[PDB]
């Protein structure tokens, strides 16, 4: 059971939003909206669909930022010569997740993008 | 003139001359080429003396290719790796049928002379003009005694001396005015330690010869040719002792009669070294032996090495002065990515990179600390000599470790 | 020196080719002919600076050697909340695991980008010798 305006499924909370923001703002906005709340996330294709409908119904915008963000900037590298990587310049953009409604799958997209929110 | 010099050579007769498995005939062709070499060797006190020879009759151990430089480096790590360990001796020859690329007869590498994976030289034997041949074998081990190439002023009396970068038709056997000096050169500046005492007569295999200065089984001495011979007690000719002398040649030898037993005949050169006393039998010093490998070193700074001990900080300042020493492990790592100079072993000219156990024992990295400088990891490299700038193996790499002669740094205790 | 067609920067060359290859065949392609070659690497700020210099030198985004690893996607992030990342339904068309150089940055920032891409490079030979 979830209070007004959150529709329930499993176990947990789910209410979409137009307010487009960058995934960072998605987030810290999830987060000020209740005590607990994050983009949603999807372990089962059985949950997707449910966040997919979801949008359909009440969003606008066929699309949602997810729940990944900064997707490749902090994994285990190496030069294609082997050497060793010490030295690291990595640019500040950087790349997030997000779920495309109609053909229901999941694209990235540089975080300073604005897309709508759905919490959980 | 120079010091008497020798040098324990093994051949090594590949699969293109070991067609004819059959040894006999090539020997007598190899024995000839030395003998002839030696003969040429003579105005500079230098002695090779065959004390092996060895067929690849199954195989070739290593890739015999077109290319000169190639196939040196490969047997140059070959003899390291196998050869080294299993026979010991101060340089290796490998005599072949192959036409290599360049027109080229014979290659070696600069001031190798005892160095483990540099003693080595390449000689393509020209059928049967064998003196031809003994002047390529000459002009090779030259080169690996320091001497370089003849150029604009350098005289003989044949106008085409051994050092000569083209081999004529009829080479002379004669050495250059330059080549003289930059042997000098060469010895005054390496200073190579294994070359001064000859093999005990009962290990060279080479016929008997008398007269080229080098006492072998059957002879009962050897002061050389009649012309240059200064010994009291030996017939410079028939290698006959004299009147009433016991010996002619030997460590155990003195005003021509045999040291008492109990006698030291050759100390002990370096802290690595384990000196030998004569027998009161026989003039001939006992076989020399050095100290027990893995044996401490210098203040703990090293283990000893057949005979030396090897520090990282000397090799960097033979390669880059007296103002040069090791960098920091940092640099080592380089050895990891298996680059043109950062590597450890090498199989089939193909560059490996080393296990992060064994970075102290590839590319020797140093801290030239000289002006103008910008580069804390510097290294020496050479597509024509890569293995001169690798750390020498029998190097400390690690308390307990050492660089075997595989470019690993394994425990003392197992390396030996 | 290595006076083959490149710049020389501490014991390596970098030669810059214009050709558009995906970041596999960059790769494979620094390591042929220019034998030992390999797409460059940058290990330290000097050495950055240097091959910007070289970019900048030059008469669009340049393909820098740098690669991931695992096996993981994801690699090791997870979801915001917390959970791991059980359910994965990313097309493989839409991961950006290489990296570029490119002008409006200065050379000096790294970029994913799909690794099918086609760029320019940057390839760190052996000098001549
Ligand atoms: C997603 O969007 C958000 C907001 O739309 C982006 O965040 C913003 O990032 C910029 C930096 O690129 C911040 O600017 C700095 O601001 C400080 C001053 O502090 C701030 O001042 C503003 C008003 O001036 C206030 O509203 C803020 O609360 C805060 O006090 C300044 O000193 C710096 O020089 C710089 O200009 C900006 O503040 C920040 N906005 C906020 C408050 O979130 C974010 O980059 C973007 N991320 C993605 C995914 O692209
Ligand atoms: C070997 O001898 C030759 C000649 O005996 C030396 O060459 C001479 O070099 C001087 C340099 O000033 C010339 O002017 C002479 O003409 C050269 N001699 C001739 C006529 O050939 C040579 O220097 C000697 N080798 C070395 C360097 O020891
Ligand atoms: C016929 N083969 C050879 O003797 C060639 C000849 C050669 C070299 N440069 C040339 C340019 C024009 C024509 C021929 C040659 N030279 C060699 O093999 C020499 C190679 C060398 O420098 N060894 O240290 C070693 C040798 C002197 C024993
Ligand atoms: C080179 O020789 C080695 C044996 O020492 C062999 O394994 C290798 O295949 C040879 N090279 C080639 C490509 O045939
Ligand atoms: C590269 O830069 C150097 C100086 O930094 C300059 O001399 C050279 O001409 C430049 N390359 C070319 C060919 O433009
Ligand atoms: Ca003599
Ligand atoms: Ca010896
Ligand atoms: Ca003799
Ligand atoms: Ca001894
Ligand atoms: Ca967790
Ligand atoms: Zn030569």
């Amino acid at each position: 059971d979830c209070p007004s305006g959150w529709l329930s499924y499993e176990q947990h909370c789910y209410k979409g939003f137009n307010d487009l923001k960058n995934w960072t703002d998605a987030e810290k906005f999830c987060t000020e909206q209740k005590k607990g709340s994050h983009l949603v996330s999807l372990h089962s294709r059985e949950e997707e669909k449910f966040v997919v409908n979801l949008i359909s119904e009440n969003l606008e915008y066929p699309a949602t930022w997810i729940g990944l963000g900064n997707m490749w900037k902090d994994c285990r590298m190496e030069w294609s010569d082997r050497g060793n990587v010490k030295y690291k310049a990595l640019a500040e953009e950087s790349y997030c997740l997000i779920m495309i409604t109609h053909e229901k799958v999941w694209k990235s997209m540089t975080c300073n993008f604005i897309a709508p929110v759905v919490c959980k | 003139q120079f010091n008497k010099i020798f040098i324990e050579l093994v051949i090594i007769v590949d699969h293109s001359m070991a067609k004819k498995c059959n040894s006999t005939a090539t020997n007598t062709k190899i024995y000839e080429i030395v003998n002839s070499a030696n003969e040429i060797f003579n105005p500079l006190n230098i002695h090779v003396t065959l004390i092996g020879v060895e067929f690849w009759c199954d195989r070739d151990l290593i890739n015999v290719t077109s290319s000169a430089d190639e196939t040196l480096n490969s047997f140059g790590e070959w003899r390291a790796s196998d050869l080294m360990t299993r026979k010991s001796h101060d340089n290796a020859l490998l005599f072949t049928d192959m036409r290599f690329d360049l027109n080229t007869l014979g290659i070696t590498f600069l001031a190798g002379m005892c160095q483990a994976y540099r003693s080595v030289g390449i000689v393509q034997e020209q059928g049967n003009r064998n003196f031809k041949t003994a002047v390529i074998m000459a002009h090779e081990l030259s080169h690996n005694l320091g001497m370089y190439h003849d150029g604009k002023n350098c005289i003989c009396n044949d106008s085409s001396c051994v050092m000569s970068p083209v081999l004529s038709d009829q080479p002379s056997k004669l050495f250059s005015n330059c080549s003289i000096h930059d042997y000098q050169r060469y010895l005054t500046r390496y200073k190579p330690k294994c070359i001064f005492n000859p093999p005990l007569r009962k290990d060279i295999v080479s016929p008997p010869v008398c007269g080229n200065e080098i006492w072998e089984e059957g002879e009962e001495c050897d002061c050389g040719s009649p012309a240059n011979c200064q010994n009291p007690c030996c017939d410079a000719a028939t290698c006959k002792l004299k009147p009433g002398a016991e010996c002619g040649n030997g460590l155990c030898c003195y005003q021509c009669k045999i040291k008492t037993a109990g006698t030291v005949c050759r100390r002990a050169r370096d802290e690595c070294d384990v000196p030998e006393h004569c027998t009161g039998q026989s003039a001939e010093c006992p076989r020399d032996q050095l100290q027990q490998n893995g044996k401490p070193c210098q203040n703990n700074r090293g283990y000893c090495y057949n005979g030396d001990c090897p520090i990282m900080r000397n090799q960097c300042i033979s390669l880059f002065g007296s103002r040069a020493n090791v960098a920091k492990d940092s640099c080592f790592q380089e050895n990891l990515k298996g680059s043109y100079y950062g590597y450890c072993r090498k199989e089939n000219g193909r560059k490996i990179p080393c296990a992060p156990q064994d970075v102290k024992c590839g590319r020797l990295f140093c801290l030239n600390n000289s002006p103008r400088n910008k580069n804390p990891c510097n290294m020496h490299y050479s597509c024509m000599d890569q293995h001169k700038g690798m750390v020498d193996p029998g190097t400390k790499c690690e308390d307990g470790k050492v660089c075997n002669n595989k470019r690993q740094c394994v425990d003392v205790n197992t390396a030996y | 020196d290595c006076p083959p067609d490149s710049s020389l920067y501490r014991y390596f060359c970098y030669r810059v080719f214009k050709e558009h290859k995906t970041w596999e065949a960059a790769e494979r392609f620094c390591m042929e002919h220019p034998n030992n070659g390999h797409l460059v690497s940058i290990e330290s700020m000097e050495e950055a600076e240097f091959v910007a210099k070289l970019l900048s030198n030059t008469t669009t985004h340049f393909w820098i050697g740098l690669m991931i690893k695992d096996k993981e996607q994801e690699c090791s992030s997870e979801w915001s909340d917390g959970s791991s990342v059980s359910y994965d339904k990313l097309g493989k068309q839409e991961f950006r695991k290489c990296f570029v150089l490119e002008k409006e940055s200065g050379y000096r920032m790294w970029f994913n980008r799909n690794c099918e891409e086609r760029y320019l490079f940057v390839c760190k030979v052996p000098p001549e010798c």
